[PDB]
């Protein structure tokens, strides 16, 4: 109950207009939950771009265990054709449980938590099918139909820890197999900071080579500002009349923290994210460091849409950044401050 | 390559994965587990690997092994078995990298059990102990300085902080493989050259150079060329 | 043991250590403000006491109750204290040193009248049983002479109505940034023990109209200036004692974290071996 | 000094009045956008639901 | 008189901006009403078409 | 969900949870270092937290045999109205026991009067 | 765990209380009777209802106010009363 599914299906919903096809695999989910999700997928956007694979908690362990491999075979079809795809595996812990049941009923020798000896080789061989693949491979697979494309299959496995134990066998296996995790802490979620991502423990091993340029330029300081807020949050609890350097830094940290939260089924395009981060990074919030920040963002997004949409088209197309874009973003922010 | 009479390096991308794969194979074969679920032959399967990696009357194999400690627990059997074999420990630090010092090796947490006077020699031993002591003292005075101000520092402690900043910078080095990032030529410092450089900085020669003279500069004789231009 | 409860204690001790480090931040910055205020107060009060030291000894002597070395029937103390905790033993050591002197007078049958400038003193001496005749509390981060005058005005009235014969202030001296000591200082009855002004014995001091009113005003200012410096110096001492205490509490919290972690790691390893042993035995 | 009393004060009324009207108008703009889009979604969602 | 002219200029804006905002919040309330209305209206269209 | 409950209900719930979470982290700090080393806005939120954590309690008709008191049924609307009033501080001046084991907030002010 | 699951209540006796000298070393708030008031005489029922809450909340206040040298007399009153009943 921290938003693991909410984050994944919002990821799927944001692919409505990218060429990235999407797959949601529901392992051991209860059927009425799946049905509620599927209805949300049609209502808030497109279920046309998503394949839904279902193995409910009432179905046999063999069907649960294999399910994710069947979904990977459906996504591995697009990868080998030259087209990008995104697969979400929901509860790889439930797949591990199903395999444990099958292994024990077949009498196979038990391991650390009764899980079988090859439980690593289950998820390892599942997830290492998620790859980006070169044009030579995709041209030799298709036998010369696509020629200059490079297919890919992005994967987002979901894991549930128990009371946040990160040293349990299945979590530590999957954390070694993958390359970055989005760690969703529970006491941030209880605090209402949803989505409750926890920086510093959540990393991305691929780095900023995956970011587009404008998102890369406007995000470097955010990481440092939140790091500085982590340490200066202890001081904020009980103390005041610190140095104004520190005071400024702490305040800005608390308001960038306030900025990085949003409603569930609102996804945000790169241009909208860009300008909101620019507003935080260039200091246009520094005088607005009060509870209105949510209204400020909604008003800024409405204003930007109303007056300067060809810029939003150009950024949503290119993600480019340069001095002319930097100046235009300044002009837009300067004008918006004069309004509400 | 050893039997041809060369000095080889063997890199192991993760030795923990070797141990854990040994657990998986042992569970598939069904043998009763021991300790924290590890295989019954843990120390033997480590010893069979690690004892082949040795110097010999012809050639040698040196090995640099990457080490993952499960659950941060230095007492867990895979760490505890591995550490019996390691002769040295190099720690890489995000903090040191953030300063821009490369290679980002923490000098205080890194160790070697070669670093004893009857093995390494007295001059090297006392130099290395000296640099360790200076950087440790500085690591304490930095806490004070922040807590109060540089005003508190005595003139001696200011000379400690200055020499420590020079030593810390003089640990950085330009690598031949890193030219693209840095654009610098790249250098290979001899053991005597580094011992002389740190001895000089510790005994207070070059106390008249600026600390940016030492950054990425290679040997100390190039530190004075840089300070000549600077 | 117990993995979740130990991991909960480790979390709580970690966060407590992080707070005691921040308190050490507030304590050092307040020490900066408090000691520069003291450095400003020091010249004026030091020269005022010098001035009276010159008046102590030299002729054309008028005769005045604060000036003569009368006999001791009872003794007055002005006691400064903190109102807060976490300052280590600064108040305890001062209160003990006073209790020793008050015992020495009680051996002589000389009673003690006590005026308290802090809540810790009020609590301690009321519950121990010293005659608290005046009290002010909660002066604030910036203390001001104006609020402190009333207790002094009471002690002055007790002297000048003739009941109270000897008067002291007890306070901690800011000997250094990291060293301080509790002191009992003789205050209002101007000690003839001080050096004779033989160095400028050409002068027998002479007066503008009404030496009584002028001199009375000047001694009122002297006593007050002495009390104000003694308070500002005790607040600088307080901030130094708090920073030392918080540093100790930070190191002791780290010492607990490093030992609770060893209990937790040994427990997780035993839990991992009790199971598995029982799954292999059950698999049979 | 007096002469300036009228002249200097001219900007306060002149500029304030203009800005006041401009913001007042800006609201009628927000209202028009919000309700014209409400009408658009009110028709798009009706047609969508009956095709589903 | 000059100082009085300065104060009234700072006032004017505050009244004007708070006066634009109430239009904006009225529009949001009316939008929530008219969107629910559209949803129910098409709903009744769906109910009859699916039963038929 | 704000969509399916009333949006005032949702806002009240988010407020209540945020406050109680903010109390929990303060608990061990007060236990070791003491209440005097809070700040005033934390001393405020620790009080409102205690008032909220009392107003969650309730007498049940089936738990009358155990405690010797009548049972109370609160309507949903009255519950929202009370917790919003407490968080907005309209009852900040009432003691904690004025909220303990009571029905609606009108009964909190009646018992407060008796207190 | 099994027997705690089967029975109609618990009396917990504790080493800390016994060494502290609270004998019988019963810990209230960790011990319950699910029959409760039905199994009492009417006098005992009447008098005992106040005791059950008073000791449980007293241990909470006694933990929460170890270090505050001065206190609110409402709380102070409760604290004393709890020591009396203990
Ligand atoms: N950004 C958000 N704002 C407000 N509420 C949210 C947000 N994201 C998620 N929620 C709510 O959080 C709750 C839990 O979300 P979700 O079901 O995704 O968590 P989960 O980790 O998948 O739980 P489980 O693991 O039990 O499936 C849901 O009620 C969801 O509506
Ligand atoms: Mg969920």
């Amino acid at each position: 109950q921290t938003g693991k599914t909410a984050l994944a299906i919002d990821a799927i919903i944001n692919q409505r207009d990218s060429g990235i096809k999407a797959i949601y695999v529901a392992i051991g989910q209860k059927a009425s939950t799946i049905s509620n999700v599927v209805r949300k997928l049609e209502e808030h956007g497109a279920l046309a771009n998503t394949i839904v694979v279902v193995a409910t908690a009432s179905e046999s362990a063999a069907l649960q265990y294999l399910a994710p491999y069947a979904g990977a075979a459906m996504g591995e079809y697009f990868r080998d054709r030259g087209e990008d795809a995104l697969i979400i595996y929901d509860d790889l812990s439930k797949q591990a449980v199903a395999y444990r049941q099958i292994s024990l009923l077949l009498r196979r020798p038990p391991g650390r938590e009764a899980f079988p000896g090859d439980v690593f080789y289950l998820h390892s061989r599942l997830l290492e099918r998620a790859a980006r693949v070169n044009a030579e491979y995709v041209e030799a697979f298709t036998k010369g139909e696509v020629k200059g494309k490079t297919g890919s299959l992005t994967a987002l496995p979901i894991i549930e820890t128990q009371a946040g134990d990160v040293s349990a066998f299945v979590p530590t296996n999957v954390i070694s197999i993958t390359d970055g995790q989005i760690f969703l802490e529970t006491n941030l979620f209880n605090a209402g900071i949803r989505p409750a991502v926890n920086p510093g423990i959540s990393v991305s091993r691929v780095g900023g080579a995956a970011q587009t340029k404008i998102m890369k330029k406007l995000s470097g300081g955010i990481r440092t500002a939140l790091a500085q807020y982590r340490e200066l949050a202890a001081f904020s609890q009980f103390a005041s009349d610190l140095d104004d350097a520190t005071r400024k830094q702490l305040d800005h940290g608390q308001k960038v923290t306030e900025l990085l939260k949003q409603k569930q089924y609102a996804p945000m395009s790169v241009a909208q994210q860009s300008l909101v981060l620019f507003a935080a990074e260039r200091g246009y919030l520094a005088d607005v460091e009060l509870s209105k920040i949510g209204s400020f963002e909604a008003a800024l997004l409405a204003y930007v849409d109303r007056d300067h949409a060809p810029l939003m088209q150009e950024i949503n197309q290119t993600g480019g950044y340069n001095d002319e874009i930097e100046g235009k973003l300044k002009g837009i922010l300067d004008s918006f401050k004069a309004t509400q | 390559f050893r039997d041809e009479g060369r000095d080889v390096l063997l890199f192991v991308d993760n030795i923990y994965r070797y141990t854990l794969a040994g657990t998986e194979v042992s569970a598939l074969l069904g043998r009763m587990p021991s300790a924290v679920g590890y295989q019954p032959t843990l120390a033997e399967e480590m010893g069979v690997l690690q004892e082949r990696i040795t110097s010999t009357k012809t050639g040698s194999i040196t090995s640099v092994q990457a080490v993952y400690v499960p659950a941060d627990d230095l007492t867990d059997p895979s760490p505890a078995t591995t550490f019996a074999h390691l002769d040295a420990t190099v720690v890489l630090s995000r903090q040191i990298a953030s300063l821009g010092i490369y290679p980002a090796v923490d000098p205080l947490d890194s160790t070697s059990r070669q670093l004893d006077p009857l093995v390494v020699g007295q001059e090297h031993y006392d130099t290395a102990r000296g640099v360790q002591s200076i950087l440790q003292r500085y690591q304490e005075l930095k806490d004070i300085i922040a807590i109060l101000g540089m005003d508190e520092l005595s003139e001696e402690d200011k000379l400690v902080v200055a020499r420590a900043r020079k030593i810390q910078r003089f640990l950085s080095q330009p690598f031949f493989v890193a030219e693209v990032f840095t654009g610098s030529p790249g250098k290979y410092v001899s053991l005597k050259d580094t011992i002389r450089g740190f001895k000089g900085i510790m005994e207070g020669e070059y106390d008249h150079l600026p600390e940016q003279a030492f950054y990425m500069v290679g040997s100390i004789e190039e530190a004075v060329e840089k300070a000549k231009k600077l | 043991a117990g993995a979740k409860d130990i991991r909960s204690k480790i979390a709580s001790v970690q966060n407590t250590q992080k707070i005691t480090k921040a308190m050490e931040m507030v304590a050092a910055s307040k020490m900066r403000k408090s000691q520069d205020r003291m450095a400003a107060s020091r010249p004026y009060a030091e020269t005022m006491r010098k001035v009276i030291g010159h008046l102590a000894h030299g002729n054309l002597e008028y005769k005045h109750p604060y000036l003569e070395d009368r006999d001791v029937k009872r003794v007055g103390y002005l006691v400064v204290s903190t109102d807060r905790g976490l300052a280590g033993g600064l108040n305890i050591n001062l209160f003990k040193k006073l209790l020793a002197e008050m015992k020495t007078w009680t051996d002589k049958g000389v009673q003690a009248d006590l005026a308290m400038i802090g809540s810790k003193g009020v609590s301690f001496f009321n519950s121990v049983g010293g005659n608290v005749v005046a009290q002010v509390t909660g002066m604030g981060d910036n203390p001001s002479l104006s609020e402190l005058i009333g207790p002094v005005k009471v002690m002055l009235q007790a002297y000048d109505e003739g009941r109270l014969d000897k008067l002291y202030i007890v306070s901690n001296k800011f000997i250094n940034t990291m060293s301080q000591v509790p002191t009992i200082s003789q205050l209002l009855p101007l000690p003839a023990s001080d050096d004779d002004d033989l160095k400028h014995k050409s002068w027998d001091y002479l007066y503008e109209p009404d030496p009584k009113a002028l001199l009375d005003t000047l001694l009122r200012r002297y006593v007050e200036s002495q009390v104000y410096q003694g308070v500002v110096e005790n607040l600088a001492s307080e901030q130094a004692a708090r920073m030392v205490a918080m540093k100790a509490a930070t190191d002791n919290g780290g010492s607990l974290i490093k030992e609770l972690q060893l209990v937790y790691n040994k427990a997780r390893q035993a839990s991992i071996t009790q199971e598995l042993t029982e799954i292999v035995s059950g698999a049979a | 000094d007096l002469d300036l009393a009228k002249a200097s004060a001219t900007d306060q009324l002149k500029k304030a009045k203009a800005e006041a009207q401009v913001i007042i108008e800006q609201a009628n703009k927000r209202r028009s956008q919000i309700l014209d889009e409400a009408k658009a979604e009110a028709e798009q969602e009706r047609t969508k639901i009956v095709a589903q």
